[PDB]
């Protein structure tokens, strides 16, 4: 089955350049038509171009002509895009897709997309803090615990409770930026009769800084 | 019947002598291969490269032949059709 | 260079309803139009090609029609998994262009949020920092204003708010509000409040704590 592999996210400095890859499998690569598109947060989709792998022939969207260049590698079945002299306006998700013609004339298979960040800020690990309710017990039918992940820039972080065991009653919030630093939080709601006798832990992983953390929500009193 | 050959592309045109022409197109390549859909209603042969439309070939009764190219998107015809002169200008249409 | 416009730009509909989404182009494109569906934080998915053909795997409750400059997508018997952003795209000529997109929301009855307030963690104070967070879960509609009060006095600066997308399970939204301040500031007052104003009550919902 047709698959298109793309790296999850990349960080790059302003003015620098970046190389994006898309590995294809599941169909004849030299016999295809590969396309690229970009989508900035809540702004929509812009088309970048198309390349016929068998020749390297391309067709560009005039507003990208000097910015992006498409190329391929028939031997490893991989399509590439090179973006030069990046700016903030270049931060976005870039998708590679297979365009099928014939009776279709539509892009029916897309890659996961590569989130790109253009910043001169530095990679920082995050401090994860446990959020236990305030003084006392004796309360209904449920209790809510929280996990606060503050101060990290190398953006994507993964969070879960009990290594994934506890997944019902979870609300993970989208991280917001401020002073070149992200803050994220997550709440979990359980029965009054399970905590704190049964332990609850939020696990935080931050790939860019190679950090892994486990925090046990201990009762305050 | 007439049979033209260019690379791995074979174009066959034959009249069934009762006044009915029908063109066939065949390519052996496995990449950037040509294929043709024949529309006997207008005697037009549409060539596609790897499933993408590229050129229209109209074999009229007048004996002559015309060729017109599709836009880069491969959805519609561009400019104006031209008349094929010699088989040196006809072998290009099959590249 | 074809411009595509969609209408409505967003819409609220009840489960089981039948909705319509229309797309119009700058110039005749005849039948070269596609429809895509994208769920929050996911990839685009082909729904319809050549303005009216269904793509394999797609429920037959989806259909499209039109040609020329007008095309409409029809979704009947609305399901909870239909919560998405939909886009139309013309393949008439390069460059290919997409419409602005139509965001879909499921309409339900109002629901007050369940609020929870959390004092700074012991650890954060051991580094000079102090964040007070307030979660407001499972409420509807989305619109809601949160206000912080330190010793009865409101606080504007230092507030960080975040919202989740609509939940496909119960159709509610949740929200997190974090107040960050220094350890000195935190230890200069004792009462911390988190007020929430929602259509579901004239009087605001309140939750606070002190130090004991």
């Amino acid at each position: 089955q047709v698959q298109l592999q793309q790296p999850g996210s990349v960080l790059v400095r302003p003015g620098a350049s970046v190389k994006l890859s898309c590995k294809a499998s599941g169909f004849t690569f030299t016999s295809s038509w590969m396309h690229w598109a970009k989508q900035r947060p809540g702004q929509g989709l812009e088309w970048i171009g198309e390349i016929h792998p068998n020749s390297g022939n391309t067709h560009y969207n005039e507003k990208f002509k000097g910015k992006a260049t498409l190329t391929v590698d028939t031997s490893s079945s991989t399509a590439y895009v090179d973006l030069s002299s990046l700016t903030s306006e270049d931060s976005a998700v870039y998708y590679c897709a297979r365009m099928r013609y014939g009776d279709y004339y539509a892009m029916d298979n897309w890659g996961q997309g590569t989130s790109v960040t253009v910043s001169s800020a530095k990679t920082t690990a995050p401090p994860v803090y446990p959020l236990a309710p305030v003084c006392g017990d004796t309360t209904g039918s449920s209790v809510t615990l929280g996990c606060l992940v503050k101060g990290y820039f190398p953006e994507s972080v993964t969070l879960l409770w009990n290594s994934g065991s506890l997944s019902s009653g979870v609300h993970t919030f989208p991280a917001v930026l401020q002073s070149d630093l992200y803050t994220l939080s997550s709440s979990v709601t359980v029965t009054s009769s399970t905590w704190p006798s049964q332990s609850i832990t939020c696990n935080v992983a931050h790939p860019a800084s190679s950090t892994k953390v486990d925090k046990k929500i201990e009762p305050r009193g | 019947t007439v049979e033209i050959k260019e690379g791995t592309v074979t174009l066959k045109r034959e009249i069934e002598k009762d006044g009915k022409v029908k063109v066939f197109l065949n390519d052996t390549a496995g990449s950037n291969k040509k294929t043709g859909k024949w529309e006997d209603s207008t005697s037009t042969l549409t060539i596609s490269a790897d499933s993408k439309k590229t050129k229209d070939l109209v074999f009229l009764t007048d004996g002559t032949i015309t060729v017109q190219q599709y836009n880069t998107a491969g959805t519609s015809l561009e400019g104006s059709a031209s008349e094929i002169k010699n088989l040196s200008e006809l072998k290009n249409a099959l590249k | 260079d074809i411009q595509m416009n969609q209408s409505p730009s967003s819409l609220s509909a009840s489960l089981g309803d039948t909705i319509t989404i229309t797309c119009h182009a700058s110039q005749n494109i005849n039948v070269w139009l596609n429809w895509f569906q994208q769920k929050p934080g996911s990839i685009p998915k082909l729904l319809i090609y050549m303005a009216s053909n269904l793509h394999t795997g797609v429920p037959s409750r989806f259909s499209g029609s039109g040609s020329g400059t007008g095309f409409t997508l029809t979704i009947s018997s609305l399901q909870p998994e239909d919560i998405a952003t939909y886009y139309c795209q013309q393949g008439q000529s390069f460059p290919l262009t997409f419409g602005g997109g139509t965001k879909l929301e499921i309409k339900r009855a109002d629901a007050a949020p369940t609020v929870s307030i959390f004092p700074p963690s012991s650890e954060q104070l051991t580094s000079g920092g102090a964040s007070v967070v307030c979660f407001l879960n499972n409420f509807y509609p989305k619109d809601i204003n949160v206000k912080w009060k330190i010793d009865g006095s409101e606080r504007q600066n230092g507030v960080l708010n975040s919202w989740t997308d609509q939940d496909s399970k119960d159709s509610t939204y949740s929200m997190s509000s974090t107040l960050t301040l220094t350890k000195d500031e935190y230890e200069r007052h004792n009462s911390y409040t988190c007020e929430a104003t929602h259509k579901t009550s004239t009087s605001p919902i309140v939750k606070s704590f002190n130090r004991n």
